[PDB]
């Protein structure tokens, strides 16, 4: 919620797409325009771990 | 007749010295701001197009008492060219913005003495409890 | 003094004008009215709360004045003139506190509206029917509220279009009239809702405790009466002065002798059956069972009034009152060509077949709630207002905002080759355009900023590349915020309304910026 | 977006009064007056009746539940604590984001499931022995009220509704309010209370010259145009002088004379006349074979129109050949008692025939009044669906266990209004708890463990001590209409208090 609501739209809509996917665990909000609305990328092949 | 009419200070001067014999007349007051004027208006002028026997006065309360207080609420005067027997006094007396035609000719009385069987029952109060039920008992064991 | 005045002007024009802002369109909330006496009135129409409003400022009292005259004329599109002239004056207060004289901005936006009608009235739909009205399953979807059924759309649309299209109707001698709009229409409960059928030739009442007639043959033309004979008073014509205790027992035998005559003549030539109301006695229809002239029972005042306004046959041209020992002339006999009483939905109801001058159909609904009879006559309403109204004028528009960007950047253009004083005026006429299509947005809880940039790209290619002027007219949708086509399913609308609003809105735009001060002088 | 809170915040208010006075053991209220008096009740009507509100949306809710008590009688409290409810979980959470759309569609979905799992979980009955009948009724009228005499009371109004009903054709409509009175007698027995024809009539007919019995003729009441008027529509005769007004005697004469060649076949009896009595006319009257009887209310009005089906229209005489009087009907005028009493007798519009009780005093009046009324409520209530639901906190926690698994395998967008409208509906069993004295959480976590295992929707908690017990052994039954029309209601007022934009003034 603090990451969707720092960048420019909402986060029920983010939250509601991480929950209507799938229970994989490997799908995040993005940072471009492009992954704010479908939030639907798949960071392990990308490089962001903690 | 059988509808209101504005008056004037003449006119009230003049029924007022008059002074008939079995002529009825009810005169009544006007306020801006306040609905209860307007209701009460529209509830007599309903009840004026039944009854063609009794004269009514719609008059404003800039034309009667110049030096009028803040508690001159407008209220019902009903005389009989000169007599005084009924002065309604304060709202309180009706129910507030729950008025009615029934109760306007209840209160009334004296404008066509028709009687609707209205004496019976011409307002439901509230029934108590503990009163009641000590008189149940008192009538039931005596 | 001056321009405070205008301000103050501008300001309750504009506080004026957002109180019927979140009421357009189909989708709105309602609003709360009172009258300072205790009863509230919940509406949410257009026109309803401009009429019921007090109003004490002289600019506003003109603006409704100008809005009561315009709708008095025209149908619909009385609210967004208000809006319009609002942002007209909103981005004049602007342009007159940058140093402007009024008479340049004023000259502009006379040239604007001038431009912008001289380039709508060159867009125009030659055509007035399309595949059988836009495809006979586009135009009758969207002008009806699917809420309980939509799967079986598709034979009620089919249905509709064959009774809007087949019956015509022709008076004026100049162009086609509507058809026929008061159709009649029968309620049942407990039927195949997967089924229906079509008939010719309206029924009348339903006749309940008088049905012993035996139809057994087929009949040709019929025949109407007003009145009705009674022993004693019951009905107007009766009369009051004769004083006969003696004769009130023995006037039927008399009336009955004397209409002898009458219907041996109307059993002449061609006709049997007559239309009586009720107020009858069961012995004149025994006496004459025997001679083949019935009665049918059960005739009230819409039904006459429905016969008198269809075939023509009137009665008040010979008949008037009680005396029946009129003349025998054709006016008040119902010329028809069958008149048989078939065996539908169980029932037995009169059938008229081959009907003169008019032709309606039987439109039965079937067994479910109520609300039927309001699903479909809004859509027939629409239907031949649609073709009451696009057929003596073909200057129609498709789309409901699709075509201000187009008129925004047309504007735009024209303010750009001009060059001369009256240049930021085009630009504000065509800025201030942009208000119905945001509206439509927000109160269909969309985000208006992508819906209005999308159209404006998708507009501009359609001018910047000429390829065609008939498709690339995309606008908005009510279902989601995605754009669709309003073509192969939209609805049009009528172009002289909407010239007649933008006239007004920029007469009433010109009169309010042409008044200086309001002091007394 | 201040408007829906401010109405939100006065329906609360409201709501919040008439909470404690739900179940057996409920609280009392107490009113002071501004004069110096005081009146103490535990009826929420009248608590209602007698306040005063000035917001548009407390006199609208006062408004349908006054409609809603009008017109069924049973359900009147309970809708409005659920809209508060419902409101308060509602608006006063999802409307940080101001987005009033989706709320109407969830709200519709809701009580559109509601209703299915209202109406599959229904349960039959049969109408056709009457101790079932007389037992329901006995376990539904077991509120507060006395037990004495209430077998007999509601035997005679199961009679009487079940003798009330004629109007059947496919609509099935029954009407028992103007179409069956009380009547009241003091002296003799208590015990001889029945049914009768019932016939308004006390001290109207005045004879007072003695004539002929009446035994069973056939009357055919007329209208009521024989009063102090100018004649048909015209001014040509008038009531000033005293001759001339005998004049009219003589058309009183014809007035019945053209009647003996006219409808009159079965020689009526006594007319409807509201003005005209004298020593002389009513002699002649008398004499000329026909009677007239006077002093008519609005009782004897309703009873002609209802039982008999007098008509009021400007034409007394040249009627229908048929139009009433269709049977033979004695008129005998008993001497039972101390008035005069009319049994009206097989004639017209049958099916129509009203009670008869001989009590005391007043309070016998009123008490049997009210129970008759309340059983023929009760009547009326289960005869119109025979379908019976488990109450006292069963039914509703199914239906939000079901709403719960519904919502929980559709994963929708809408899915936290959706739980929070089920989540509301558990606000009966926690007042009842409440006014139980008990804890209100371990109880509802009991209930709420108890009620997801395997054919388990009976349980629910009494009313006088504070337990989970089955519906199956007590005995407390609602109908199924009452329930559905509450929640119609209370959803319908949601919606328009939710659709409630920007309030003004006008005229
Ligand atoms: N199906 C639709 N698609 C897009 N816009 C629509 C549709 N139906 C109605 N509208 C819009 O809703 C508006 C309704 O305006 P209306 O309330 O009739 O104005 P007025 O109150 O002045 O008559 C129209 O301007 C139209 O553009
Ligand atoms: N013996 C009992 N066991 C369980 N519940 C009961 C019992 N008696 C009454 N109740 C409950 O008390 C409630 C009383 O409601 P009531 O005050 O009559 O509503 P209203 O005021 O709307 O008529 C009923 O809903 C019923 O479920």
């Amino acid at each position: 919620r603090a990451l969707a609501e720092n960048s420019g739209v909402k986060a029920n809509e983010v939250i509601s797409k991480l929950y209507a996917v799938h229970q994989e665990g490997n799908k995040n909000v993005g940072l471009d325009i492009e992954a704010e609305v479908p939030a639907v990328k798949d960071m392990l092949e990308a490089g962001i771990l903690d | 007749f059988g509808e209101v009419l504005e008056i004037s200070g003449k006119d009230y001067v003049q029924e007022v010295t008059k002074a008939g014999e079995g002529l009825w007349v009810i005169l009544h007051l006007y306020k801006q701001g306040i609905p209860l004027c307007a209701l009460i208006n529209q509830h007599l002028s309903g009840l004026a197009r039944k009854f063609p026997d009794v004269k009514f006065i719609k008059a404003i309360s800039t034309t009667c008492i110049p030096n009028y207080p803040d508690r001159n609420l407008p209220t019902i005067f009903v005389y009989l060219e000169g007599d005084i027997k009924a002065q309604f006094i304060g709202p309180l007396v009706f129910g507030g913005m729950n008025l009615t035609r029934d109760e306007l000719e209840w209160k009334l009385s004296e404008s066509g003495a028709i009687m609707t069987d209205l004496e019976e029952n011409p307002k439901k109060p509230i029934e108590d409890v503990l009163l009641s039920s000590v008189r149940r008992s008192v009538l039931m064991k005596r | 003094t001056g321009e405070t005045i205008r301000s103050q002007n501008v300001m309750a024009a504009a506080s004026i004008a957002n109180i019927v802002k979140s009421s357009l369109g189909p989708v709105g909330l309602d609003k709360m009215l009172v009258d300072d006496i205790g009863d509230v009135t919940i509406t949410n129409d257009g026109a309803t709360i401009l009429k019921l409003l007090e109003v004490e400022h002289p600019a506003a009292k003109v603006l409704c004045e100008l809005a009561d005259l315009q709708d008095k004329e025209v149908g619909d599109g009385t609210t967004s003139v208000v809006i319009i002239a609002a942002e007209l004056l909103k981005n004049a207060d602007e342009l007159v506190k940058q140093k402007i004289h009024p008479t340049s901005v004023i000259s502009g936006y006379r040239l604007a509206c001038k431009e912008a009608v001289r380039y709508i009235n060159e867009n125009l739909i030659v055509n007035t029917d399309e595949l059988g009205r836009d495809c006979l399953i586009n135009a009758a979807k969207t002008s009806m509220s699917s809420k309980i059924i939509g799967i079986n759309g598709d034979f009620f649309a089919n249905m509709v279009v064959d009774a809007v299209l087949a019956i015509k109707y022709t008076d004026i001698r100049g162009q086609p009239r509507y058809p026929v709009n008061s159709v009649n229409i029968l309620k049942a409960h407990g039927r195949s809702q997967m089924e229906s059928m079509l008939i010719s030739g309206y029924a009348l009442n339903c006749v309940v405790g008088s049905q012993g007639m035996p139809k057994r043959i087929v009949n040709a033309k019929i025949a109407c009466l007003d009145f009705s004979l009674q022993k004693t008073k019951m009905k107007l014509g009766v009369q009051v002065v004769i004083t006969d205790p003696e004769k009130l027992d023995q006037i039927r035998q008399r009336e009955s002798d004397i209409t002898k005559e009458r219907i041996q003549k109307i059993l002449a030539t061609g006709a049997n059956v007559i239309l009586t109301t009720g107020g009858i006695d069961d012995m004149c229809l025994k006496y004459f069972v025997e001679a083949g002239a019935m009665a049918v029972r059960r005739v009230l005042k819409r039904d006459l009034k429905r016969i008198a306004k269809a075939s023509g046959a009137t009665i008040l041209s010979t008949l008037a009152n009680l005396e029946g020992e009129e003349t025998f002339e054709a006016a008040m006999l119902g010329q028809a060509e069958e008149v048989v009483q078939e065996r539908i939905c169980d029932d037995e109801l009169i059938l008229i077949k081959n009907t003169k001058a008019r032709t309606s159909a039987s439109i039965i609904l079937r067994g479910a709630n109520d609300f039927m009879c309001d699903e479909m006559e809004r859509s027939l309403h629409d239907a031949l207002c649609v073709v009451k109204r696009v057929l003596e004028s073909k200057s129609v528009v498709p789309g409901g905002g699709a075509v201000e960007a187009a008129l925004s950047i047309y504007l735009e253009n024209y303010a750009t080759s001009m060059g001369s004083r009256e240049q930021l005026a085009i630009a504000e006429f065509a800025r201030s355009l942009l208000v119905i299509p945001n509206t439509l947005a927000v109160n269909a809880a969309q985000d208006s900023t992508d819906l209005v940039a999308k159209l404006r790209a998708f507009h501009n290619e359609a001018q910047v590349n000429p390829e065609r002027k008939n498709l690339k007219w995309i606008g908005l949708d009510l279902s989601n915020g995605k754009p669709r086509d309003n073509k192969q399913a939209g609805v049009f609308e009528p172009t002289i309304v909407k010239v007649k609003s933008l006239k007004f809105a920029t007469e009433a735009a010109i009169t309010i910026l042409r008044i200086d001060d309001l002091i007394k002088l | 977006r201040k408007v829906q809170s401010g109405n939100i915040n006065a329906a609360k208010t409201i709501a919040d009064i008439i909470r404690t006075c739900l179940g057996p053991k409920s609280m009392m209220k107490m009113l002071l007056d501004p004069m110096g008096g005081i009146v103490m009740t535990n009826d929420g009507n009248a608590i209602l009746r007698e306040i005063q509100v000035q917001h548009p949306a407390a006199k609208s809710m006062i408004e349908i539940s006054r409609t809603q008590d009008e017109e069924v009688g049973d359900g009147t409290t309970s809708v409005i604590i659920l809209a508060g409810e419902m409101l308060s979980v509602a608006e006063h959470f999802l409307e940080q984001q101001m987005h009033p759309t989706v709320v109407i569609s969830a709200y519709r979905k809701a009580l559109d499931d509601m209703i299915s799992t209202l109406k599959k979980i229904s349960i039959p009955v049969d109408i056709s022995d009457s101790d079932m009948m007389l037992n329901i009724i006995n376990s539904s009228i077991t509120t507060k009220a006395i037990s004495r005499w209430s077998s007999l009371a509601c035997n005679i109004a199961l009679d009487a509704v079940k003798m009330v009903q004629f109007e059947e054709n496919g609509r099935k409509e029954i009407d028992i309010k103007k179409y069956a009175r009380v009547e009241k007698i003091p002296g003799g027995i208590i015990e001889d209370s029945c049914v009768l024809r019932g016939v308004m009539i006390n001290k109207d007919v005045t004879h007072p010259r003695m004539r002929r019995y009446i035994k069973n003729p056939r009357i055919v009441l007329l209208d009521s145009s024989l009063e102090y008027k100018k004649g048909e529509s015209q001014t040509d005769i008038e009531i000033t002088r005293e001759e001339d007004f005998t004049r009219i005697l003589q058309m009183e004469e014809e007035y019945i004379q053209q009647l003996c060649e006219d409808i009159i076949q079965l020689k009526p009896d006594v007319v409807i006349t509201e003005k005209g009595i004298s020593d002389l006319a009513q002699h002649y009257l008398m004499r000329a074979n026909i009677t007239a009887i006077r002093r008519v209310r609005k009782t004897d009005n309703n009873r002609i129109a209802r039982a008999c089906g007098a008509r009021i229209v400007s034409r007394p005489e040249e009627l229908r050949e048929d139009d009433v009087g269709t049977g033979a009907g004695l008129l005998e005028i008993k001497k039972i008692g101390d008035e005069y009493f009319t049994f009206i007798t097989d004639c017209k519009d049958p099916k129509a025939c009203t009670i008869l009780l001989r009590g005391a005093s007043k309070e016998i009046l009123s008490e049997v009044e009210r129970n008759l009324q309340d059983a023929m409520q009760v009547c009326r209530n289960v005869l119109l669906d025979p379908q019976l639901v488990p109450g006292g906190g069963a039914s509703e926690m199914a239906v939000a266990h079901a709403l719960t698994e519904k919502s929980k395998a559709m994963t929708g967008v809408e899915q936290w209004p959706y739980r929070a409208v089920a989540q509301a509906l558990e606000v009966i069993p926690r007042t009842l708890i409440q006014n139980c004295g008990a804890s209100t959480i371990r109880l509802l976590t009991s209930l709420r463990a108890k009620h997801t295992q395997e054919n388990c929707e009976t349980w629910g908690v009494n009313g006088e001590t504070g337990t989970l017990v089955d519906m199956k052994e007590l005995g407390i039954w609602e109908p199924l209409a009452v329930k559905l029309q509450t929640y119609k209601t209370a959803v319908e007022t949601a919606v328009l208090l939710l659709r409630i934009d920007d309030i003004v003034s006008g005229h």
